[PDB]
């Protein structure tokens, strides 16, 4: 599978640009442009060895870890450390013949009972996103925090919270511009905050929009979609051209 | 302070410039605010393309565009309405993209009243 290597030792705006831009390039191989924004390939005869991007994130610790995306829908299905790999729940065994062929090497292979999603990773961290800082610095420790996961060294509460933090800094800035846009600016002005409510509420969007966007007459949705400014104030999208600055990929609807 | 006359279907353009930044390496965005709403997106402009955006009522209206030679970015407004009459701003920022979901950007340009009869 194609890998993308990050390291937060000495991360810049432009370094950090280039490792989204490269995960953007390698989720879209196979996507097709409606209105013009990307929409990732939907599973139906995706090949096995096309399903899935690796990503290889090191730290000045010099502790690495690589994480699986689905190609489907730029999220993390799950991630190796040495000798052992773990994964989320899959949804179907279609899935579970996916993630089979990920990380073949490792002796040690682990399926979570449960899923990825934020729901379930914010109950097991005991905190919301809203309350979970994002940065350079968030991310090292959250490299370590994974590596050391079959060490014994990490416990659930750390571990869920690391994931939610690579999640949103890769997945959700992958698929917004204005994610990544808010990530640079964290690493820009060497600062951790965690998101806002307007991260937030489009993070909850991804697929409402997608199914907006590509259901649309020309651009106009059939039924608008609230979404949130970052100063609290909410407001209403009726028409693609909004998005089209604020959104990089959408999820297959058709 | 606002700087601040058209007639319906009448010209304007605006002018983006400030002598400190290289707009060049800029991503760069227009709004606009009437009376009583709040900051509307019209237009951006990315500074790693030349990729241009656009709101869909100013949609082969408006035309946004980089003079590099005097390091100024430019809306040429035609076939103005008195829907279009509003403060408009321009807004520049290395790492966002302007757009309608944030406010937050290194450098606001002063506002500018436009008034179509
Ligand atoms: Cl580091
Ligand atoms: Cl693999
Ligand atoms: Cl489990
Ligand atoms: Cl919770
Ligand atoms: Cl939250």
């Amino acid at each position: 599978y194609p890998i993308i290597n990050f390291t937060t030792a000495g991360a810049t705006v432009q370094s950090y640009t280039n490792f989204i831009r490269a995960v953007r390039g390698r989720l879209t191989t196979g996507a097709d442009v409606r209105h013009e924004i990307p929409v990732l390939p939907n599973r139906v005869g995706l090949p096995i060895n096309q399903r899935f991007i690796l990503v290889e994130l090191s730290n000045h610790a010099e502790l690495s870890v690589t994480l699986a995306l689905d190609v489907t829908n730029a999220y993390v299905v799950g991630y190796r450390a040495g000798n052992s790999a773990y994964f989320f729940h899959p949804d179907n065994q279609e899935d579970a013949e996916a993630i089979t062929h990920l990380f073949t090497d490792v002796q040690n292979r682990y399926t979570f009972a449960f899923g990825g999603n934020y729901d379930r990773l914010e109950q097991l961290a005991g905190n919301l996103r809203e309350n979970i800082e994002l940065g350079n610095g968030p991310l090292e420790e959250a490299i370590s925090a994974l590596y050391y996961y079959s060490t014994g060294g990490t416990q659930l509460p750390t571990l869920a919270r690391s994931f939610i933090i690579c999640i949103q800094m890769i997945s959700e800035a992958a698929r917004f511009q204005y994610i990544e846009g808010e990530m640079r600016t964290r690493i820009r002005y060497n600062r951790r905050s965690a998101p806002d409510p307007s991260v937030i509420t489009l993070e909850n969007s991804w697929g409402r929009l997608s199914t907006a966007i590509q259901e649309s007459n020309q651009g106009a949705f059939a039924s608008p979609i609230q979404l949130q400014r970052r100063n609290g104030s909410k407001f209403s999208v009726y028409d693609v051209s909004i998005l089209i600055p604020i959104i990089a990929l959408m999820v297959y609807r058709c | 302070l606002v700087e601040t006359l058209v007639q319906p279907g009448g010209s304007l353009r605006l002018s983006c410039a400030a002598s400190g930044l290289t707009l060049d390496y800029y991503n760069i965005g227009w709004f606009r605010q009437a009376p009583g709403k709040e900051r509307e997106w019209v237009s951006s402009i990315s500074s790693s393309d030349g990729r241009k955006y656009y709101v869909n009522s100013v949609k082969g209206r408006f035309t946004i565009s980089r003079d590099n030679a005097k390091n100024t970015v430019y809306l040429q407004m035609n076939s103005l309405k008195p829907e279009d009459t509003a403060v408009y701003y321009c807004a520049a920022d290395r790492d966002r993209l302007p757009s309608a979901i944030t406010y937050e950007y290194n450098y606001w340009g002063q506002g500018t009243q436009v008034t179509v009869s």
